[PDB]
């Protein structure tokens, strides 16, 4: 039955098509297991979300958007396995500036798909 | 992945069989007439 | 006579061999080919090539008229016959001379004088070369038979002149028992064959075969080229040849050659000749015969002398004198030659026809020569000789040469038909062969050790086979990924990764008749942990390509090794200098034809051959093992036997009919 | 280690009975269905973990995830017959509905 | 379908126009008739180094030549000889 | 530089026969008139110890009226004069 199922799927006449631009993949520049020490299990302590980003994006490359405005929120462009991604991460309490900065960023990503 | 082995149709006809000999002869004449 | 264009009246490796030398010398080359040889390597090797008709050699390569017609049409000044076919045909050599075409070989007189044993022995005896031999006698007087038995010297064998299978044979150890054994043999022969004629052939004690390469010229000057041991033969067929022959002193060989040289001058032989000698355990030698051609095993002579014997044949046929004096000739090192034969040693060395699906070869160096007339994908033919290639090596020492040949044989890979390569590996590693204790009965005497059965594989080999299968799947995944738009998706990896757990795959492999269960665990680092029964192995490796052959580089429990990997149909072939192992991938039942063929009735002809006997009428009750028909193919008798106890519905062939290979012979009533 | 326990489904007695009928274990079915060596993204492994007072329902009685079949990403939804005989608990329905929602939003073929 | 294509092609040797009728056979061979003589020709193009070579059999005689086609001239270089044939230029 | 002759007269020895032929762009039909043109295709016999080709031009080079038009020098070696001559023609 499992062999038959594989044959059925092969006859779906489907081919995947990508709407986004693609670039060659690259591993992050830092080990992922270091996230254990950086983050820990105590939610009262705070850490820089950029450290988490640096260990998951291709080549640890990140273009920050509105870095000095609403600094409690981090937004920027990166790539994961070649796919383009816009990252929004908390770095503190949300403020009016942070919400405005996020709203501006989300419009940018939607415009460019 | 397209490396799966699969079954194939068809069987080898009995060329010696009288039916096959007669059928081949009749169809061949039609094809020659067409040509 | 200026030889600027030569026709090669042969095929396969020997045609390529001659063309190589002709081309180096700047001589234009003309091939001939049958319909079956249209795409053969020698046709390509000679830009000029002509069809000589259908696949049967009697209608193609043995057709003197067609060969002469092509030589005239191509304006070839000379014909090189090679070995076999027309090379020892006196009528063909005289026809070449009548037509003004240079036959590159001995004169028609030398071919005829050597073609008849009694004539050749009489000439050799008159030339000083010894003529002693053990022979059968056609006289049937008890006194005459007894006098001949004394002359041959006891022990002797009495045999019936008619019949086979040991019937009417008696061993006579002394003169006193001769009369009783003769009357016993006669009574049995008369009862079995209605003939009481007895033969008297025996040899008291001369074991081992030695031959000498001799070269002559039109001038009549004659030279020798040391000697070759061809004692390792199966049914007279030479299997391994060596030069020089071991244990023969330089002084003894010099004398051995000189007596042969005088005979060569006596017939003023022109071109290469070989004096075949029988040598005893005391190194006394006697003339057996003279082959009036280039020998198949001439490469072992070339490797120890540094000569090209085909180049000398072309020069001497052009009329030039012998290039080097006997003083100039010098001997360095030792050399060996093994013939690769499309044969099944396990099935009594039956010849096998079929495709060369894989034909990997050892890399060639000046010491290692691959005399190959076939290429991968070539099909061996029922019409022509079954030889696939000949492997020759030269070394400073004979022991080193034996080591090099065995390493080289492992590198040679042949898939698609059975070969004698594993038999040659066992033979070349036999202690008596390593010692140089060879004689003509060597293969019969050591048959038990040379033919080796299969032994169960080690768990490491199974791990390597599983790794090869996994890597083949990974390669297939990469091939699919190449054509996809999502080139870098993590799904295209072959990591077999899971969330918070490890993937363990249950694989089954068949070694011989045994099913082996392997539990493979995909590790995060890319290695594999394989468990077979109670033992665990840490396996890591990759696939790399050298030339056209894929190689598997693996390490099992820290032990690293390299092997050639081929996966054909459901069998995994692993070739390593340690050895070769075949592992079978089980075939799912569903894929196997459901309703598999049943009640099969007709045993198929082993090959295309004449039907010599039919033992079954249109309606006859037969039991399994009842002989139905007898067929002769290339002079080899096969008896067809009843597969079932079913009564015979019909017979598709009658006596004297030629039946094609795998054609139904008998129809059995449905039960 | 908690996932390792959930990996065993109903238990040894249930697993032995399941195999005794000639059927493959649910996770072995997925292994054979997807392409050789391809990663499998399982979803909601902890559904039903201590959800019900006295009943243990490893993984909710259903295994869902995304894997590659014949080079195509598909959603695979397999009932775990070793867990309560494959009965549908309230969490089992929710887990399946979540899988279907994922398949529809991403146009992934569904294999049940 | 149901018929064989014969191409009428003209090549010029020296000052002489030659008409060759080539029938494209189903097997992949070509049957060519020049004047009253019919020739069965089969061939392939193979590359050694930077030189294309033509391996061809005419009436069963097999040969290899280096083929260069430059401008309107076909150049075949063989061990035996070199032949140059011209392709007529349309008005 | 100042070093002595490398080999003594006894050491010097004669082996075989060699022929040298100089290819020229001269056209024999116009009384060996020198010609200057582009070398669209140039090919030579394969190099080996017996066959030595000495050339100053490559395929794609253009011959020029400014200098002598010799295309190349071809050298072949063999045991006897006739065999060397046969190789020269083959080359
Ligand atoms: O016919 C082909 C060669 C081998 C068979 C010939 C047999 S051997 C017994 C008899 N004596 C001969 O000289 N020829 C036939």
């Amino acid at each position: 039955a499992l062999h038959l199922t594989r044959k059925v799927v092969r006859n779906l006449n489907y081919q995947k098509k990508l709407d986004v631009t693609i670039e060659p993949s690259e591993e992050p520049l830092f080990p992922a297991d270091e996230l254990y020490g950086i983050v820990g299990a105590n939610l009262k302590r705070s850490f820089d979300v950029r450290e988490v980003i640096a260990r998951i994006v291709d080549g640890s490359r990140f273009t920050e958007f509105k870095a000095f405005y609403g600094d409690t929120l981090v937004t920027g462009f990166a790539r994961i396995f070649g796919y383009p991604v816009g990252i929004v991460g908390n770095n503190g309490v949300l403020f009016s500036e942070s919400a405005k900065k996020g709203t501006h960023f989300v419009q940018l990503c939607c415009q460019r798909n | 992945y397209h490396g799966d082995s699969v079954a194939s149709l068809g069987t080898q006809p009995d060329l010696g069989s009288a039916l096959y000999q007669e059928n081949y002869k009749q169809m061949k004449a039609l094809v020659n007439q067409l040509h | 006579r200026n030889i600027t264009k030569v026709l090669i009246a042969n095929r396969g490796e020997i045609a390529c061999r001659v063309m190589r030398t002709a081309k180096k010398l700047g001589v234009q080359t003309v091939a001939v080919y049958s319909e079956a040889d249209r795409n053969s390597m020698h046709v390509d090797m000679a830009d000029e090539a002509y069809s000589i008709g259908p696949a049967p050699s009697q209608q193609s390569y043995l057709s003197m008229e067609k060969i002469i017609q092509v030589a005239k049409t191509s304006a070839a000044q000379a014909i090189h016959p090679g070995c076999g076919f027309l090379s020892e045909n006196m009528e063909f050599a005289e026809l070449c001379k009548q037509e003004g075409i240079i036959f590159i070989g001995p004169p028609p007189s030398a071919i005829r004088d050597m073609g008849i044993k009694s004539t050749s022995k009489s000439i050799m005896a008159a030339a000083g070369v010894p003529v002693v031999e053990g022979y059968h006698g056609e006289d049937q007087s008890d006194q005459c038979l007894k006098e001949h038995a004394r002359r041959i010297g006891y022990p002797v064998m009495i045999k019936a002149v008619r019949g086979g299978g040991g019937k009417g044979m008696r061993i006579v150890r002394s003169e006193q028992e001769f009369q009783e054994q003769l009357e016993s043999a006669r009574r049995e022969a008369k009862k079995s064959f209605n003939d009481d004629a007895m033969l008297i052939e025996k040899f008291v004690d001369t074991p081992r075969h030695v031959e000498v390469q001799v070269f002559g010229d039109h001038h009549g000057n004659a030279v020798y080229l040391f000697e070759r041991d061809c004692s390792v033969q199966r049914r007279h067929q030479k299997i391994i040849e060596e030069a020089p022959a071991p244990g023969i002193k330089s002084e003894v060989r010099k004398k051995l050659g000189e007596a042969a040289v005088r005979a060569a001058k006596a017939v003023n032989y022109v071109g290469a000749g070989t004096v075949e000698f029988i040598m005893d355990s005391k190194h006394n030698f006697c003339f057996m015969e003279m082959n009036t051609r280039l020998q198949v095993e001439h490469p072992v002579t070339e490797m120890i002398t540094g000569t090209d014997l085909v180049e000398w044949q072309l020069r001497i046929a052009a009329g030039e004198k012998i290039p080097l004096s006997q003083e100039e000739i010098t001997l360095q090192g030792h050399a060996f030659e093994a013939r690769i034969y499309a044969e099944d040693p396990s099935n009594n060395f039956m010849p096998v026809a079929g495709p060369l699906v894989h034909l990997s070869t050892p890399r060639a160096d000046p010491s290692t020569r691959i005399e190959t007339g076939v290429r991968q994908g070539d099909e061996v033919s029922v019409h022509y000789d079954p030889m696939i290639a000949k492997l020759v090596v030269w070394a400073a020492d004979r022991q080193a040469a034996l080591t090099k040949l065995r390493y080289s044989l492992r590198q040679y890979n042949i898939v698609g038909l059975h070969t004698n390569i594993d038999f040659l590996l066992n033979l070349s590693g036999h202690p008596e062969f390593e010692a140089g204790n060879v004689h003509t009965d060597f293969i019969p005497q050591h048959h038990k050790q040379l033919l080796l059965s299969r032994k169960a594989a080690a768990k490491e080999s199974l791990c390597q086979a599983a790794l090869g299968l996994i890597l083949k799947e990974k390669a297939m995944t990469d091939t699919f990924t190449l054509q996809a738009h999502d080139q870098f998706s993590p799904f295209s990896s072959s990591s077999g990764r899971r969330l918070n757990i490890s993937y363990t795959r249950n694989m089954t492999l068949k070694d011989g008749k045994n099913n082996v269960a392997i539990a493979v665990t995909y590790n995060h680092d890319g290695s594999y942990s394989m468990q077979i029964e109670d033992k665990t192995f840490q396996v890591l490796g990759n696939l790399y390509s050298e030339g056209d052959c894929t190689y598997l580089k693996c390490s099992v429990n820290g032990v690293a090794s390299k092997a050639k990997l081929i996966i054909l149909e459901n069998t995994i072939y692993l070739f390593s200098k340690e050895g070769s192992i075949e592992i079978d991938i089980p075939v799912p039942k569903y894929l196997s034809s459901v309703s598999s063929q049943e009640t099969q009735g007709g045993p198929l002809a082993p090959m295309t051959g004449t039907i010599e006997k039919v033992f079954v009428k249109a309606g006859d009750k037969v039991k399994a093992g009842d002989s139905l028909m007898v067929m002769i193919a290339m002079k080899m008798e096969h008896t067809i036997k009843s597969p079932k106890d079913g009564t015979v519905k019909k017979v598709f062939y009658r006596e004297g009919a030629q039946a094609n290979r795998h054609t139904p012979l008998v129809e059995f009533e449905e039960e | 280690e908690r996932v390792e326990h959930i990996k065993l489904g109903g238990g040894e007695k249930a697993r032995a009975l399941h195999i005794s009928r000639g059927k493959l274990l649910p996770r072995e079915r997925i292994d054979n269905l997807i392409d050789p060596g391809s990663p499998f993204l399982e979803l909601s492994q902890f559904a039903g973990y201590q959800l019900y007072d006295n009943e243990e329902v490893p993984g909710g009685g259903i295994i869902t995830g995304i894997g590659r079949v014949s080079g195509v990403e598909c959603m695979i939804i397999a009932n775990d017959a070793t867990v309560k005989g494959g009965a549908y608990y309230p969490v089992t329905v929710k887990k399946q509905l979540r899988a279907q929602e994922i398949a529809m939003q991403n146009r992934l073929p569904c294999i049940y």
